[PDB]
């Protein structure tokens, strides 16, 4: 019944900024620490994400984690960095720079040690987990070098537990690291097999989004991560309030998960545009739907119509009724079969949650997998390539001693996930 | 979190007076070192004085003393300020062996006590000369110290690259020679301007036609800046300097990432006209404003590593950057892809008051490894050759001990520097 | 019924100075002397560590002993000194200067004697007593030296009586005298054989945990001593106050001593942590059992689960069910089983005590005996063997007349407890 | 709970004068005696003044007067000031022997009429030097006496190290040498400084290029008021001077631990300096900041003691002993483990109006016996030897009842000495 999460990475740090912001605004719970809210529901289940201290504190089940201290501090100095403990922030000194050996081999190797410590300690204050989400991105050093290691090590502490991350993944136009893909490629490497399942953000689709369909002209990555976590507090949240389906993110886990190995996810979010339309339209399942089918109001830079669909999950949030819901569900497979696969019967799946998000009448979250996704590993995989025959900054990374033959293992298996989709892709 | 800078030699000093004297306008810091409100450079007494974490070295007073006369003569530590009495006379046979080797023990012990006062050392930069006495000489000297003592921190090195046209030492290709013999191996990186190609700079975008070296060092000092002061202050992607050397030095072999910066502006060129991050940024890869005299458009990248202070929006950032992979005629080698490192800082750029350059709302801080460079050792492979042939001022080496052997045999290290540099030419 | 407590060596005199502070806080007992509570139980139970002189003054049964006036006088000096009465200050003039020799052997040997009989004079003051109490230093003059030599006179005079002390153990790095291992190993050989049980207090560990969980940037003894006495003052009140399971000093001992010659604690105290976590902290049984039982809150520099447990108590204070109680302590006892010593079945006693102490809800002690505890031992003793074989600072030892072969006997003795720990620890 | 000092010679009196100027610095002392406010070292009158409990010896009336006529003059017991008309003229023959011996039993009876007015006479130190005639001819004389009637007391000695560079007295050898052979046996303990090293002290770290004995003298002061003044004021760790000497002497031989003092520093330069425990004791292990001229990289340790002043926190002390432990180069000898004892006092560390060093908020003191020092006997040795082979200057004690073979003798003492200190070096 209980969540972990532990975000790494200046991203990811960020990211979870918003995440916890948007889970207390469910609950009611003020920046300060307290329960300040007015709906039964909105402490009955709590539990998932907080722990009550004494005073009706609430401490988020969550660990911070980074090696440099300035940027935790300035999480800490907003609000809600305030109903996070001190024993949350679990930091070194002196960066990883961006860099996967340092991250994962070797210097953030060490600081894993504590963090892990905080972990049992949480898993301990937990009745019954449920499991564990991580934020990350996968072309960085903390993101997705030192992150790697934790879960690695978490997995083995608890099989039985769910091991999802929440991944931002390289744009095809902007990479900040000139080894990026590296250390995405290595990220595939370690992750894929060790983890339950993997969602694909890509910044350039979301700022694409939030201009082409919000029409904004100024977010920051902190309005493009307020969509991110309208996504993860999509799926939690169903999980913890009452609903007519089947709210259980293990489930949900099973549903879309046909092959060991292919558990890679495009999220996607409605209804989620401008306001001056919002006066032009009307509020439907089938409105809901389209959004949701539709592929640029998807926060993965894919093409779900390039490639075909394995799996389709639909999430509701607020009162829908279960005929229009199937209806269009059905209608959607119908219309849209093209792109299904064959070996699927009733390919599309639905989970429905009787709770709105704040504010809106109703809601949904589109996760889907698709074979589209390889074109992202592919990009990457090339990009790799060429850096790899040039060892570019790879004195960095072989200074700290990861091994030319780890990377070329790891090469392949980026090919071997393509090649997968391609066997199912048919 | 903290780091050192070490002034050596006049330009060093010179520059880093330049460097300090911003650091105090990013925090209203007074000459006496009271700061009335970032620790990572400087060093807290219980008087709220600050002391800035860095080493001043020249072998002559003079320059130092210029500084215990000024106002930072307050800020500064006494213990900072070392000098000697006699140099090194344009000569690395001086200054990194006979005289400078005989004071870089106490230079060695002042920046030891400085580590020991960093608790979390992050690393250090040196400022100096390409082809000074000091300014190269003593300057390999210390770095064959401090890659012992310090071979996990930070080694990153800025220096004045020789101009072409206007040289005042007449051995700078000999010193420069024997540089990079010993500073390819000991140090991680070295940057490098051209006064010659900042001239131009002065006199085209903020027009001004009567440069002078402490015009010349405030322009340097942004840039300086950009990457120090801003980037321990906050922003949405916080890049450490460990950080900037793990992102871009691709090579063991050094590697030498040149400056570019745009916005460089005067005030009234600022007005009627606005500048976005993209257009800041195409700015960036013009010739026009690059720091060195190299031709960009004649090499090609490998590194490229675009900082960002004030109004800056990744938003924008992420657009300008598909329009430089896109649109320009930059050719960039194979092994790279384009990976450009980011870095975003909500921290303003700052400007000198008095100086020349327009107050900004955003900037844009470029580093660029160029197979072009190989030109500028071209230039100086044919300098030391003509000398070395006729073996023009050689007494003032052999002298003090310098063997011939060792200077053919640096030509030869500069020799095979270029040859990587056609390597890495080679697409592959 | 009552307890005899005396204190000496500098460190002996300011622990002791916060000590019967607490206890004068935990009766209500004003700085000067006079009762000023306001609970029966203040007052009820006092004889234990107090003499009701006439006026409603209270005297602490102690005797408070130096070599040297001036650290007397500064105890004397604060709140707290005007409470002991001017017959319980028993010094002398030349200090010991840190020396067994003097203390022990020569002439603080001297001063003996009247301590002892003020010793005798409150013996008889007594209606019936439990026991005695020693705190001092192992590695100093008069805190080992001459008071161990006290310690077997007072056995000597009292064979059925408790006779027990705490004890500063010198920490592996802040060792004061360079011969304190010296001390040491004379005090073990002296000490052991002459008490009942003996605790181990390490300042470096005391510090770890004011700054590790305390998370506390200045402080001095007075605050370490302060952690030191609430572990003192845990046992004692129990005993004297009323309770729900069984609340006497003695049962304690038997219940933790399984052999005659290993008698040795590693005192632990739950809650203990900072404000700031206080607001997301929960006050339950398992939170306090988490606290105990975690080696970072011990107060010795011991790890306990290197060692094996022979025997454990729990200690606490507050109202508590017993089922949680029993039921968490069962489940220490079950997922430490790796830790815990075959032989003896349900190795986890407990002791139960319905007062609270000052300010908080509840609070428990932890006293281990493990085999790790050795470890201090096997460090003390190489160290002496260095010096033995150098005789440093011998010369002033022998010049006092003590003799080598004796400590070559105190070597031995010390190899003895470890042998001994290793018979038990399988 | 008692001591007395005890100045011999010119170099004793003269520190003295500082001592007791500090003394009187500590409380408020008037020179008339009258204090407004430490017993131990002092006796009181129904006036309230207070009488230091010191005994000032010179053989030539000249220093003693210079007592009698300066401020202090009222402070001192006219039975105090004990004066001779004649030198010693730097031999101990005469010191020792002729001249001071003559004296002497009057020394001694107004030392016994102190000791009378103790009443828990803990001990005494007596301050001197090495080369002089009084300073160490009659100084081992007093001992000779003073170990039989008191030799249970504290023994503590302080002298002059022959600086091994300037010396004024060209059979100081003899007379050290001499010493040796008589101080050894009967004294507790002696320590030792080097005005030579003292002047690089106060060069370096106080800048001041002229010190003259009564600078020196108050650093001297400073280090002596650390464990006098503020051993017998209240403290975390109260040391007393006992248990000075039962926590650093090994040996029966003596030992001679030598002194080093961190902080030693200029108002400007505490200025932007923030120190802490940690970072003086770190000063402390630095040859910089030792006080007599000898390496303690050389040697190893065998003693060490650290005593604190002011805002010293245990917790701190901890931490920097784990440091020195561990980080330093300090090599010891076997023997030992690192017992080093701690002295905490809470008492402030005081400064002299008009001084040189700046107002501090802790301090540290540092003691410490190394192997090293065979060295400096080892120099004694040779200038012995020097003089002797060629028997120069020996009619000058031969005249006065001295033997050859004596001298022969006191040096094969001091060799036997030196090979002690060879067998502590040698590991075990
Ligand atoms: N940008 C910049 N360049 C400078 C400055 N001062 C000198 N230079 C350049 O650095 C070189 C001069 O080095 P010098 O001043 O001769 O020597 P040094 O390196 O200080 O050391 P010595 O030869 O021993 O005096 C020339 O190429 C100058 O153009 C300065 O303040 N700013
Ligand atoms: N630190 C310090 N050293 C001093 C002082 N006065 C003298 N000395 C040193 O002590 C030695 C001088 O001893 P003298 O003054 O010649 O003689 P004395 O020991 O007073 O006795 P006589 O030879 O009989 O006059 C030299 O090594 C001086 O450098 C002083 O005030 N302070
Ligand atoms: N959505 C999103 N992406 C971010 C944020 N911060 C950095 N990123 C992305 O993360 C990548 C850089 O990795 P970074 O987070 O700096 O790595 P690390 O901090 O060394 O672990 C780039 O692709 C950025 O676009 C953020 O707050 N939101
Ligand atoms: N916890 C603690 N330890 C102390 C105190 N005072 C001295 N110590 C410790 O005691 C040892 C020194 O012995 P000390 O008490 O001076 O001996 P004595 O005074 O000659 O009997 C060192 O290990 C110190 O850390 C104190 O007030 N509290
Ligand atoms: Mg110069
Ligand atoms: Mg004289």
């Amino acid at each position: 019944r209980e969540i972990v999460h532990i975000q790494a990475g200046q991203c990811g740090n960020q990211i979870g900024a918003k995440f916890w912001e948007v889970i207390s605004d469910e609950h009611g719970i003020d920046p300060t620490g307290s329960y300040h809210g007015d709906s039964d529901l909105q402490l009955e289940r709590i539990n998932v994400y907080y722990n009550e201290a004494a005073g009706n504190k609430y401490v988020p089940r969550a660990i911070l984690v980074d090696l440099e201290p300035g940027t935790m501090d300035s999480v800490r100095s907003g609000p809600f960095g305030q109903i996070f403990r001190p024993d949350n922030f679990v930091f070194g000194q002196s960066g990883a720079g961006n860099n996967w050996a340092k991250g994962h081999y070797t210097e953030g190797a060490e600081l894993v040690d504590s963090v892990l410590d905080v972990v049992r300690k949480e898993s301990e204050s937990c009745d019954c987990l449920q499991g564990f989400q991580l934020t990350h991105s996968l072309g960085g050093g903390t993101g997705s070098g030192m992150g790697t290691l934790l879960i690695s090590k978490i997995r083995e502490e608890y099989p039985d537990r769910i091991m999802n991350t929440f991944s931002v993944v390289p744009s095809p136009k902007v990479s900040d690291t000139v080894v990026e893909p590296y250390n995405a490629t290595l990220s595939v490497h370690q992750l894929v097999e060790n983890t339950d399942e993997t969602y694909c953000i890509d910044n350039e689709a979301l700022y694409d989004i939030c201009f082409r369909t919000l029409k904004l002209t100024t977010p920051t990555y902190g309005d493009l991560n307020h969509l991110v976590s309208a996504t993860m507090s999509g799926v939690t949240t169903c999980l913890r309030f009452p609903g007519q389906l089947n709210a259980d993110l293990r489930k949900l886990a099973v549903n879309m998960v046909p092959f060991p190995r292919l558990h890679f996810f495009m999220p996607g979010f409605a209804p989620l545009t401008s306001r001056g339309s919002q006066q032009y339209r009307a509020l439907t399942v089938p409105e809901l739907t389209q959004q949701m089918f539709d592929a640029k109001n998807m926060m993965a830079a894919c093409d779900p119509r390039h490639g075909r669909y394995l799996t389709v999950a639909a999430v509701f949030r607020g009162r829908m009724s279960m005929k229009e819901v199937d209806e269009q569900m059905l209608n959607v497979q119908n219309k849209n079969s093209s792109y299904f696969v064959e070996w699927i019967p009733n390919n599309v799946k639905t989970a429905v949650c009787d709770i709105p998000p704040r504010g809106l009448k109703m809601s949904a979250t589109f996760i889907g997998n698709s074979t589209a996704i390889q074109e992202l590993f592919k990009r990457i995989s090339e990009q790799f390539t060429a850096m790899f025959r040039r060892k570019a900054f790879l004195h960095w990374y072989t200074g700290e001693g990861m091994d030319e033959m780890e990377f070329t293992e790891a090469e392949s298996n980026m090919n071997d996930l393509v090649s997968e989709y391609q066997q199912y892709q048919d | 979190r903290e780091c050192i800078s070490i002034h050596v030699g006049q330009a060093g000093v010179q520059i880093g007076n330049a460097c300090w004297e911003l650091y105090c306008l990013e925090h209203g810091i007074q000459p006496d070192g009271q700061m009335p409100s970032f620790n990572t450079f400087f060093s807290e007494t219980g008087a709220g004085k600050h002391v800035p974490r860095a080493v001043f070295v020249d072998l002559e007073p003079t320059v130092i003393d210029e500084v215990r006369t000024g106002t930072y003569r307050q800020l500064f530590h006494p213990e900072q300020l070392i000098t000697g009495k006699e140099d090194a006379a344009n000569n690395y046979a001086r200054g990194h062996y006979t005289i400078g080797k005989e004071i870089i023990d106490l230079v060695l012990d002042r920046i030891r006590k400085l580590a020991d006062q960093c608790t979390g050392l992050q690393g250090f930069s040196v400022f100096h000369s390409f082809g000074g006495g000091t300014g190269s000489g003593f300057t390999s000297l210390l770095m064959e110290r401090l890659s012992v003592d310090y071979g996990k921190k930070s080694k990153l090195e800025f220096s004045i690259y020789p101009a072409p046209q206007v040289s005042t030492a007449v051995v700078e290709p000999y010193n420069s020679i024997l540089t990079t013999h010993t500073t390819l191996e000991h140090s991680d990186c070295a940057f490098m301007v051209d006064n010659e190609a900042i001239y131009d700079i002065c006199r085209r975008n903020l027009d001004i036609e009567r440069p002078t070296y402490t015009n010349l060092n405030r322009l340097i000092g942004q840039i300086v800046s950009s990457i120090t002061a801003s980037l321990r202050f906050d922003g949405a992607l916080n890049v450490d300097l460990t950080e900037f050397q793990t992102n871009l030095v691709p090579y063991p072999r050094g590697h030498f990432p040149l400056a570019t910066y745009a916005p460089v502006i005067s005030a009234e060129k600022a007005y009627h006209e606005q500048l976005s991050v993209a257009e800041i940024t195409n700015a960036c890869f013009e010739p026009a404003n690059q720091m060195v005299k190299c031709d960009p458009r004649h090499g090609k990248y490998m590194a490229c590593c675009l900082l960002y202070r004030g109004d800056v929006v990744p938003k924008d950032v992420n657009a300008a950057i598909a329009t430089i992979k896109t649109k320009r005629t930059i050719q960039f080698v194979d092994w790279c892809p384009t990976g450009f490192k980011v870095g975003i800082n909500y921290e303003p750029p700052t400007v000198v008051p008095g100086g020349d350059l327009a107050k900004v709302q955003r900037a844009v801080c470029m580093l660029s490894n160029t197979t072009a460079i190989a030109e500028a050792w071209a230039r100086l492979d044919h300098k030391f050759d003509l000398m070395y042939a006729k073996r023009a001022f050689v007494h003032w080496y052999v002298g003090e001990g310098m063997e011939e052997g060792e200077f053919s045999e640096a030509r030869e290290d500069m020799a095979a520097l270029e040859k990587d540099y056609e390597e890495v030419g080679v697409d592959s």
